DNA sequence: GCATCCGTGAGTCGAGGGAAGCACAATTTAACACTTTTGTCAAG
DNA sequence: CTTGACAAAAGTGTTAAATTGTGCTATACTGGGAGCCGTCACGGATGC
């Protein structure tokens, strides 16, 4: 109806599809089934994959306006139709079937609907939860016997609620939280909201990790709370003007300040000039076992191999060199600021 | 951003562009020969959801008679627009009348007009006037107790129909093998069973009822129709800048100066396209950029807590209704659930 | 000729602002004996 | 600059345990709800 009001035209759309009878709902439902064992006895006899059967009469239903490319449809279409009489009738009951499916679908979106209104404001928006519904309606569909005499809607509703919460646990936060913490958070919020009626004040922890059952106490019950908190926006207002926003007052911790690099160059130097009174050779030998060359700490087999000597001597040069540093730095105390 | 860039190239009003995006009408790429109120469909034509339902499955409608009460029409006539079906109602469409769902059927035994009835979870197995042989079933059940079989050779005559359903088609009996299936698309010309005896004589969906043992041809054009951006982009590919330039250097000359300003807007849109290197259908976004997310950062506070910002969220719902989108197309969901979530795409991405 | 739609409207500063279960299959994590390499210390 | 052990910090397989992801529940249920004027006033542009 409105073209600016996406919840008004789908509305108007779904009520284009005029509500089933319990004769024609019945009907659907059997020509489903049929078409389902058609599919099945097609693979059986052709040999081929259900799944792609099925595909492949979806396909040939739906028509052409819809985006396994078209020439391997094709040919299959021409498989099952190049059958004998007998298996041409599972083919077309498959085709049935797949449309009374669709006709099915397409006639319980105000049950959906109906269903979805009462979940919104819990994260997600009312067409959301509408498709997803939908996602639940169709798997409904799928599973949905009609030999038990039991109305669709009573089937139905299971599935399309069970999908719009699932959607809503998934769905609903920026961070995601698996579905079996959502529940305890919900079973959690509940409990808190019970207590709080009933004890004409907020609870404290001991109280509600009580109420929540064996192996809860207040330590789990403030780490839940705590799980539970959602991220607040960056562009949030904070003044009466709104001009300001929570963004602009977190500083960025990341990036190294400009006096954090200037020290660490200083020490670099610093370090450097040191090394300098070192030995050709040893200045070599802490520069690499430091990794101050190539970046990563090297072994004393390693630098063995580098300069074919053994580890023991290399560790008593390094203790040796790093003793004569500890002297120089003591006779000179040129090192010991860096040190914090 | 008025005004539009795309409505300029394609020559689409502002109000037709937001139609077409966000699915609330039609718009024609190939017509395949069809027919609106007798006037032939051109491209670029734009088609209500009526009109394009009209057009790409027929004209049918279902007359629910009161209870009790029995048609005057019988299954598999013909009729005509304002033609009484039962005593209470009237059709108005003609077309081939069926029988939904007959609450009734009453055999005529040789020796005898035994009645048999009809539940919602019974149905009918043969046709109408169908001589059935002592043992033959009639109506099928769930269960076998209740089911109806025949006492001794007889005729089977159905009576008691729930509804009517008119329906603009063609119908055509056969005794072999049926080439087409249900749901296929036919033209005149095309064999339809009997090795081509039977051939179809008007474009339609063809569908086989083996009740009825008949094939029914339902009026309708395989007419190429497409909603939202994909349309447009599909528009934008096939337009040809150089001749839309040289047409409207020579609609520059024409004596009207609206005319000329019209020209000249478009004319400068073309150029620009033309002179920059850019193609009018990468407007059509693919691929979505997704900013790194340095600059939308989900950072923590010195006390704990979570700090991001809206594109973080803006992202989310694209991805997740793209996704959903993904597994609906992946179900085979019908096309008013993928069009309410094409539309949804379109508006997250906005 | 009017009707509709759209974008625009000072700067700096502070101050506080901040429907639900339940069952079950996968998957990930923690832990845990064991092989290691990796440092060391002992003298040659 | 060398072996010749050896405490240990690190790395390596399996496993029982949490932790997490997925399916399913059959009376019947079938088109939303928050809207709400000191609607901000005024040029610029499009387009009927």
């Amino acid at each position: 109806i409105s073209t600016s009001d996406p919840v008004r035209q789908y509305l108007h759309e779904i009520g284009q599809v005029p509500l089933l009878t319990l004769e024609e709902e019945v009907e659907l439902a059997r020509k489903v089934e049929e078409g389902m064992e058609a599919i099945k006895k097609l693979s059986e006899i052709t040999g081929l994959d259900p799944d792609l059967i099925r595909e492949v009469v979806r396909a040939k239903i739906l028509g052409s306006a819809r985006v396994l490319d078209p020439k391997t449809v094709e040919e299959i279409d021409q498989k099952l139709k190049s059958l004998p009489k007998e298996h041409k009738r599972y083919l077309h009951i498959a085709r049935e079937g797949e449309a009374a499916r669709q006709h099915l679908i397409e006639a319980n979106l105000r049950l959906v609907v109906s269903i979805a209104k009462k979940y919104t404001g819990r994260g997600l928006s009312f067409l959301d939860l509408i498709q997803e519904g939908n996602q639940g309606l169709i798997r409904a569909v799928e599973k949905f016997e009609y030999k038990r005499r039991f109305k669709f809607s009573t089937y139905a509703t299971w599935w399309i609620r069970q999908a719009i919460n699932r959607a809503i646990a998934d769905q609903a936060r920026t961070i995601r939280i698996p579905v079996h913490m959502v529940e305890t958070i919900n079973k959690l919020s509940r409990t808190a909201r019970q207590l709080q009626q009933e004890l004409g004040r907020e609870p404290t922890y001991e109280e509600i990790a009580e109420a929540m059952g064996p192996g809860w106490d207040a330590k789990r019950v403030e780490e839940t709370l705590k799980i539970a908190q959602e991220p607040v926006s960056l562009e949030t207002p904070i003044g009466d003007e709104k001009d300001s926003f929570y963004g602009d007052f977190i500083p960025d911790e990341h990036l190294p300040s400009p006096v954090d690099a200037a020290t660490q160059s200083l020490l670099s130097e610093e370090l450097e000039k040191a090394l300098s009174k070192l030995s050709e050779r040893e200045a070599m030998v802490l520069k690499l076992r430091k990794g101050l060359i190539d970046g990563r700490e090297h072994t004393l087999e390693e630098v063995g191999a580098f300069f074919g000597v053994t580890r023991e001597r290399i560790r008593q040069i390094e203790n040796k060199a790093l003793r004569k540093l500890k002297y120089h730095e003591s006779r000179t105390r040129k090192l010991r600021d860096f040190l914090d | 951003d008025v005004p539009s860039k795309i409505g300029t190239l394609l020559d689409l009003s502002a109000t037709e562009l937001e139609q077409v995006l966000y699915f609330s009408k039609y718009i024609v790429l190939d017509p395949k020969g069809a027919i609106l109120n007798g006037v032939p469909v051109e491209k670029r034509q734009l088609l209500t959801d009526e009109e394009y339902r009209e057009l790409r499955y027929g004209k049918q409608e279902t007359y629910p008679l009161p209870p009790g009460v029995d048609a005057l029409v019988k299954d598999g006539e013909e009729v005509v627009k304002g033609q009484e079906l039962a005593p209470g109602v009237v059709s108005r469409l003609d077309g081939v009348a069926l029988y939904r769902f007959p609450r009734r059927v009453r055999v005529e035994y040789v020796k005898e007009p035994k009645d048999y009835r009809v539940q919602p979870h019974m149905n009918v197995v043969v046709p109408e006037g169908a001589r059935v042989e002592a043992g033959d079933k009639i109506v099928a059940a769930i269960d076998p107790e209740e089911e109806v079989i025949a006492e001794a050779e007889g005729v089977v005559h159905l009576h008691e129909p729930a509804s009517i359903l008119v329906v603009k088609a063609r119908v055509y009996p056969f005794e072999d093998d049926v080439e087409v299936s249900t749901g296929d698309r036919v033209a005149p010309g095309d064999v339809l069973a009997d090795g081509g005896k039977v051939k179809s004589d008007v474009y339609g969906r063809v569908e086989v009822d083996l009740v009825r043992n008949v094939v029914r041809v339902v009026e309708s054009y395989d007419i190429d129709a497409r909603m939202g951006a994909e349309a447009i982009q599909q528009l934008l590919k096939e337009l040809d800048l150089e001749a839309l330039e040289k047409e409207l250097l020579e609609e520059m000359k024409h004596p009207s100066r609206a005319r000329r300003a019209k020209a000249r807007k478009r004319l400068e849109v073309v150029r620009a396209f033309l002179d920059s290197g850019n193609r009018p259908e990468w407007m059509i976004l693919e691929a979505v950029p997704v900013l790194p997310p340095d600059l939308r950062p989900m950072v923590q506070v010195d006390g704990g807590r979570f700090a991001t910002s809206d594109l973080n969220d803006l992202y989310r719902r694209l991805i997740n209704r793209n996704n959903r989108l993904k597994k609906l197309l992946a179900q085979g969901a019908p096309e008013i659930i993928i069009r309410n979530e094409k539309r949804m795409l379109q508006e997250a991405v906005d």
